[PDB]
């Protein structure tokens, strides 16, 4: 079918269609552009037109231009073809390597694994970083969630995530970078060539890329999360192997929905944002999922406006994810990094009967050493260190000890810090929080736990402190 | 005599030329922006002519009218007069030409001088560059502020933020920068030269007046351009004036130079788009801003790219200028610009008052690049003073033991160590001097009230007596063995001798 | 409205500045002393 | 010496919880002010977009 542009205000084009008119979602192309513009429509309007959000650019474009119907939504090129290589929303290729050669396409919108295919199975999933091992485990097949604001840690964490998890992982791995500075992304392509997940000689990539920078136009923010996803969702399936996504930030997705909502006339919610936020972010959220056909561990990091929580994104996000490690600017001030607030993230397996008794029980004293250290601190507003009761201060001891050690250096943050990045397996992080809470290192002081790894570190730093005393 | 004869050669020169050109009649004028009725092949944000030679942009293509806002003035345009499309869309001239000139938001002269000999028009609007072409940001871009050349680096390609309140010092701090590129732009080598462009939008004329003659005084217009759109021009202008500069700037990036641009402030592009937005009748957001104001900003900013070596190697910093409200950091425009930006430099009043100035507040003040965009020697030193600073500013709201007492001393040396004049901007080396004499202990002997009687008197004893170990010091870019103990010596010898 | 613990160093005002200060000196002290003596039970145990 | 500085540390903690309970109090019609001002705000937000499309 061929129909005729007749408005064009922002992003949001007007298609007149003379012959039948194509359905809600279907991809339109614009015939006249010296590149590729696909406009998707979103709306009918009566009198044949069409509304449409367009995925690029809408420069030039001049009222009458012909615009064709593909027919189906927009399809991306889907398979191990795709690995090592970097897409745009619409699949085209940006890496300036030559055209994905595969057989398969999939489009981008599809419905939502049926209740009679979830998995329900959880198994611990060992990152190497102590504080999301203790008190917010991750799983295998799980939903993460990254929160924080500006400056916090989101991308470096997440790139440490990749650094552990996706370089000694079988399966394949999807990066999907929504609306995010161009530097990064040029900047996780070379780190993964060097380190050998994206091998642009051979044929045994592990990784394959999206990007919807921010540079783009609103169409096409809203829409490299489901590219993405896509990729993901077939990797599941059809290779039936496990797979890894990792989306950054998953807070673009929605902003990018709230900057098109109000030209699509709708009124506007309770802090402008369009009306349907929790609808659009649940089409999407519930496609990465765990079926019984295959495996999908999604990490996302979600952008909270202003460090606010209680922002109607961050808090319609939170119901989604199993897992969550709440990054907080107030522990990134003091030095602690990666600054994973303890008492504001969680995790579904974090049960006994899960994890096991000791590691339940040590996570449970280190939550509530620090609560009780929060109480105290504003009675040491008023009366001082020197006149709390001597056992308060050995709460205070323990829970500064137990602040510190939960810090890490990462392999990828050797460039702020200098120091050199530890994986730490699980049983030590036990051990370590449960022997500091035992009381068994209450002479070491508190610098001692500061950025090392296992306690035995930790013990070494002090004893390099007191040699050079 | 002669000035009838130059008068007349622009005449001999004349556009005979008339052409068939489409058209409409302006259904309705008002407030700014016209409703234009035909122009059926007006292409979506060109650049249309009025029936009196005032210009303008075809921002809203609806079915039935087309809603054009004016580069200008609106008292001139009628009802049905007469829009004429040029068939080209927004474009500014680009080009060396263009150094040391004032220009408005479309590039046209302001300070008479004649008329700019640009070769070449570029489009406002266009896309930023992929991902492929960009390369991690290596070089320094060195603004002469001790405290952020040491503490907040900034590289070239980077794109930080100044975001403050209102009379903080963030201008100041762009004209330093902007001044300091005096030195390398003078020398011979071509990799080091960095051209300044300096967006004034909103800033009422006599600011920008007292600026160019400031930096006029410095002679820094050799390599500046500036382009103004201030309060008194149509909100259309203020709105793309950021746009045209960092056009003017990408041609630089993309022939293999350097340049660094400047957005004076952001906040006010903010509202005249929002005027714009408003007028145009497009529905409002929140804090009445369109829905499109982050896009605004992140399109615009993106094009500060670090291009590789096959694309030229050029590239193009910025540091846009955003202005808070009583402090307020998560107002709404400062928190889009804060999470599209790569670093940050907060100023405060409180410590502009208590006699911090620059007032970089430098426990939040972050850069990402760090490490990288940092010369040797300030990464030795600057990375013992931050430590320093850190540990003093956990200790630091009271005022006994010796360990912690000189501690504080050290740190409060190094704060007093930090604070600088104004349009003075210092050489990497002279800085390096100041933070090793401040940071190895030599000054924790003296009062903290005379931390900069000796930091001027020592500048200027080093920059006559030991010009030869500043030079060692620039060229080589580390402190050698030889030039530490070089440097022990100086300092030793000094600060007795004061 | 209601006042929850760890409020005082929430909102960052003086008295969270203080409270800081207040602990740090304290800890930085007593890690002081710690640190002699973990010297001391060094050196007399080498032997 | 200890039983006067018991007495007067008594007086100064109540002196203490007397000013900050004059500031609490300041603080409080503060802060409804500033909500109900925010609420409004909002709402005429939604309403302006409501009414301009
Ligand atoms: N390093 C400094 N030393 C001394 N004074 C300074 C310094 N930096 C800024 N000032 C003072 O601060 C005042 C405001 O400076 P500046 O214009 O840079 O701030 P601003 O925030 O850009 O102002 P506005 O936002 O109102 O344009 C100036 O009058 C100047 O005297
Ligand atoms: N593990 C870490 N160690 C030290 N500094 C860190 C670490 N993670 C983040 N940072 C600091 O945060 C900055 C990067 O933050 P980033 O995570 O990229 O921002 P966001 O989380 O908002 O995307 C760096 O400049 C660095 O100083
Ligand atoms: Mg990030
Ligand atoms: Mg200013």
């Amino acid at each position: 079918t061929t129909g005729r542009i007749v408005a064009v205000i922002g992003a949001v084009v007007d298609v007149q269609f003379d012959e039948g008119l194509p359905p809600i979602l279907n991809a339109l192309e614009v015939q006249g552009r010296e590149t590729r513009l696909v406009l998707e429509v979103a709306q009918h309007l009566g009198e044949s037109t069409v509304r449409t959000i367009a995925m690029d650019g809408t420069e030039g474009l001049v009222r009458g231009q012909k615009v064709l119907d593909s027919g189906a939504p927009i399809r991306i090129p889907v398979g191990p073809e795709t690995l090592g290589r970097i897409m745009n929303v619409i699949g085209e290729p940006i890496d300036e390597r030559g055209p994905i050669k595969t057989k398969q396409f999939a489009a981008i919108h599809a419905e939502a694994p049926e209740f009679v295919e979830m998995s329900v199975e959880q198994e611990i999933l060992v990152t190497g970083i102590k504080v999301v091992d203790l008190l917010a485990p991750y799983a295998k097949g799980g939903k993460i969630g990254l929160f924080g604001g500006a400056g916090v840690g989101k991308t470096v964490l997440i790139m440490e995530l990749i650094n552990n998890v996706a370089k000694a992982h079988g399966g394949y791995s999807v990066f999907a970078g929504v609306g995010e500075r161009t530097r990064e992304g040029n900047d996780l392509y070379h780190e993964m060539i060097e380190s050998g997940v994206i091998n642009l000689k051979d044929a045994t990539s592990k990784v394959a890329l999206v990007y919807g920078q921010m540079n783009e136009p609103p169409g096409a923010r809203a829409r490299v999360a489901l590219t993405g996803l896509t990729v993901a969702e077939y990797f599941r399936d059809q290779e039936g192997q496990d797979v890894l996504l990792f989306i950054d930030n998953i807070f673009r997705f929605t902003q990018a929905g709230s900057e098109v909502s109000a030209l699509l006339g709708r009124i506007p919610s309770a802090v402008g944002y369009q009306p349907t936020l929790a609808t659009d972010m649940g089409t999407m959220q519930e496609r990465i999922t765990t079926t019984k056909k295959g495996s999908i561990t999604s990490v996302q990091a979600i952008y909270v406006p202003a460090d606010d929580l209680t922002d109607p994104a961050p808090a319609t996000t939170f119901a989604h994810l199993d897992a969550t490690t709440v990054l907080s600017r107030a522990i990134a001030e003091l030095g602690i990094y990666p600054a994973v607030d303890p008492l504001d993230s969680t995790s579904r397996i974090m049960d006994p009967n899960i994890v096991g008794s000791e590691h339940y029980d040590v996570a449970r004293g280190v939550q509530k050493i620090l609560q009780d250290y929060k109480s105290l601190q504003d009675i040491i507003a008023i009366l001082g260190m020197d006149e709390l009761s001597e056992e308060d201060k050995l709460t205070v001891s323990r829970a500064r000890k137990i602040q510190r050690f939960l810090s890490q250096p990462f392999q990828v943050a050797e460039v702020f810090t200098g120091h050199l990045g530890k994986l730490v397996p699980l049983k030590e992080t036990i051990k370590g929080f449960q022997q500091i809470l035992a009381g068994e290192y209450d002479h070491l002081p508190e610098q001692a736990f500061y950025m090392v790894g296992p306690i035995e570190e930790a013990v070494a730093k002090a004893d390099k402190l007191a040699e050079e005393h | 005599a002669e000035v009838s004869s130059i008068l007349e050669e622009r005449i001999l020169g004349a556009d005979t030329s008339v052409d068939l050109e489409e058209t409409g009649r302006v259904l309705s004028i008002g407030d700014g922006i016209a409703r234009v009725h035909g122009l059926r092949n007006v292409q979506a944000e060109e650049m249309v002519e009025f029936s009196s030679g005032l210009k303008g942009m075809s921002l809203n293509l609806e079915p039935d009218n087309v809603g054009v806002v004016v580069f200008g003035n609106d008292k001139l345009i009628k009802e049905g007069d007469i829009v004429k499309r040029t068939g080209a869309i927004v474009d500014v001239p680009v080009g060396e030409e263009l150094l040391g000139r004032v220009v408005d938001a479309l590039g046209n002269a302001i300070d008479g001088k004649g008329p700019i000999g640009s070769k070449a028009r570029r489009r406002v609007g266009l896309k930023a560059p992929g991902i492929i072409p960009r390369i991690s940001v290596r070089e320094p871009m060195q603004t002469g502020i001790k405290a952020v050349d040491s503490l907040v680096p900034i590289g070239r390609g980077q794109r930080e933020l100044i975001i403050g309140d209102r009379q903080t010092g963030k201008t100041s701090i762009a004209i330093d920068t902007i001044i300091n590129q005096k030195r390398f732009n003078d020398g011979t080598d071509e990799k080091k030269k960095l051209y300044c462009i300096y967006v004034a939008i909103g800033q009422k004329r006599s600011t920008v007046a007292q600026l160019v003659k400031r930096l006029t005084d410095a002679d820094a217009m050799k390599y500046t351009i500036v382009v103004s759109a201030t309060a008194s021009d149509a909100a259309p202008l203020q709105y793309l004036a950021p746009y045209s500069g960092c056009s003017m700037g990408e041609y630089f990036r993309d022939n293999g130079k350097h340049a660094l641009i400047i957005y004076d402030d952001l906040s006010k592009q903010a509202v005249a788009y929002r005027q714009m937005s408003l007028l145009l009748r497009r529905p409002p957001g929140r804090e009445a801003y369109p829905g499109d104001v982050f896009y605004l900003h992140s399109r615009l900013l993106e094009r500060a790219a670090k291009m590789n070596d096959a694309f030229g190697g050029g590239s193009l910093t910025a540091l846009p200028v955003i202005e808070t409200q009583a402090g307020d950091v998560s107002a709404y425009i400062p928190t889009n610009v804060i999470s599209i930006t790569d670093g940050q430099i907060f100023l405060e009043t409180e410590l502009f008052y208590k006699g911090i100035r620059p007032a970089i507040n430098v426990g939040l003040s972050v850069s990402r690049v760090g490490s990288a965009a940092q010369t040797r020697a300030m990464k030795q030193v600057a990375g013992t003073m931050k430590l320093e600073l850190a540990q003093y500013r956990e200790v630091a709201a009271f005022a006994l033991d010796a360990a912690t007492q000189q501690l504080l001393s050290r740190g409060v040396r190094l704060t007093e160590l930090l604070k600088q004049g104004q349009y003075s901007p210092m050489a990497i080396e002279e800085q390096v001097a100041v933070i090793y004499a401040g940071v190895r202990g030599y000054l924790d002997k003296l009062e903290p009230s005379k931390i900069t009687k000796f930091e001027n008197a020592f500048l200027s004893h080093v920059i006559s007596q030991h010009q030869a170990l500043l030079s060692k010091i620039r060229t080589d870019g580390k402190i050698s063995e030889e030039s530490d103990a070089k440097l022990k010596e100086i300092v030793t010898n000094f600060l007795a001798g004061f | 409205v209601r006042s929850s613990a760890g409020a005082v160093r929430d909102a960052g005002g003086a008295f969270g500045k203080r409270e800081q200060a207040e602990e740090e000196r304290y800890f930085r002290a007593r890690a002081k002393e710690q640190l002699a003596a973990l010297k001391k039970h060094h050196e007399n145990e080498i032997s | 010496s200890t039983t006067s500085e018991q007495s007067a540390r008594m007086t100064a903690m109540d002196n203490a919880s007397k000013n900050a309970s004059e500031m609490i109090d300041k603080l409080t019609l503060t802060f409804n002010r500033t909500r109900q001002a925010v609420i409004t705000k909002e709402l005429i937000e939604i309403i302006s977009g409501a009414a301009a499309l």
